[PDB]
């Protein structure tokens, strides 16, 4: 999807680096890697600094939600 | 160590070493040193240095 | 190698540095070509 453009308009290559490029560094993801070629699993490292930078901002995340009111501080991710 | 094909030939004075105060390992004690340094302690601190 | 002082070094030595030294160099010079690519660079090798 939209592969087929990113090799042509420079508009539109110039956002989906950005947008790749950034969870990468975030997120430790390329999307450009998914839409090709549609995996059954990823797994993601958590390798030397990077890693731990992006396994913080996996478990920097919470599931807040509306019980007694509470803004429930809540896990996104538990096994992590 | 001891039992390997690299001190085998010098298997025989391990017990005479030992007395200067040391150890000499039997392989499988020398197992136990290197998976104890993949533990997820270390790895860390090869991740960093 | 055992019993092989200086000047009996030949081949057998010669090919055991290579077996050690610049081969498991080329070996781990050949597993980055393999991560660089794939771009794997928080799952790094552990090397003893």
């Amino acid at each position: 999807m939209g592969m087929d453009l990113y090799k042509t308009s420079k508009a539109a290559q110039d956002v989906w680096n950005r947008a790749d490029n950034h969870f990468k560094d975030t997120y430790g993801f390329s999307i450009l890697d998914i839409v090709i070629n549609n995996p059954v699993n990823l797994t993601i490292h958590f390798g030397g600094e990077k890693g731990k930078r992006i396994r913080e901002n996996y478990s920097a995340m919470i599931f807040e939600t509306i019980v007694d009111g509470k803004l429930k501080t809540e896990k996104i991710f538990k096994e992590i | 160590t001891r039992g390997t094909g690299l001190m085998s030939a010098n298997n025989i004075i391990a017990e005479g070493i030992e007395k200067m105060g040391v150890r000499t390992f039997s392989q499988k004690e020398m197992a136990f040193n290197l998976l104890g340094l993949l533990t997820p302690e270390v790895v860390e601190l090869c991740q960093k240095s | 190698e055992q019993g092989i002082e200086l000047e009996h070094i030949d081949s057998k030595s010669e090919f055991a540095h290579r077996i050690m030294l610049t081969n498991i160099l080329r070996m781990m010079g050949c597993v980055k070509k393999q991560k660089s690519a794939r771009g794997i660079e928080t799952r790094p090798a552990q090397v003893i």
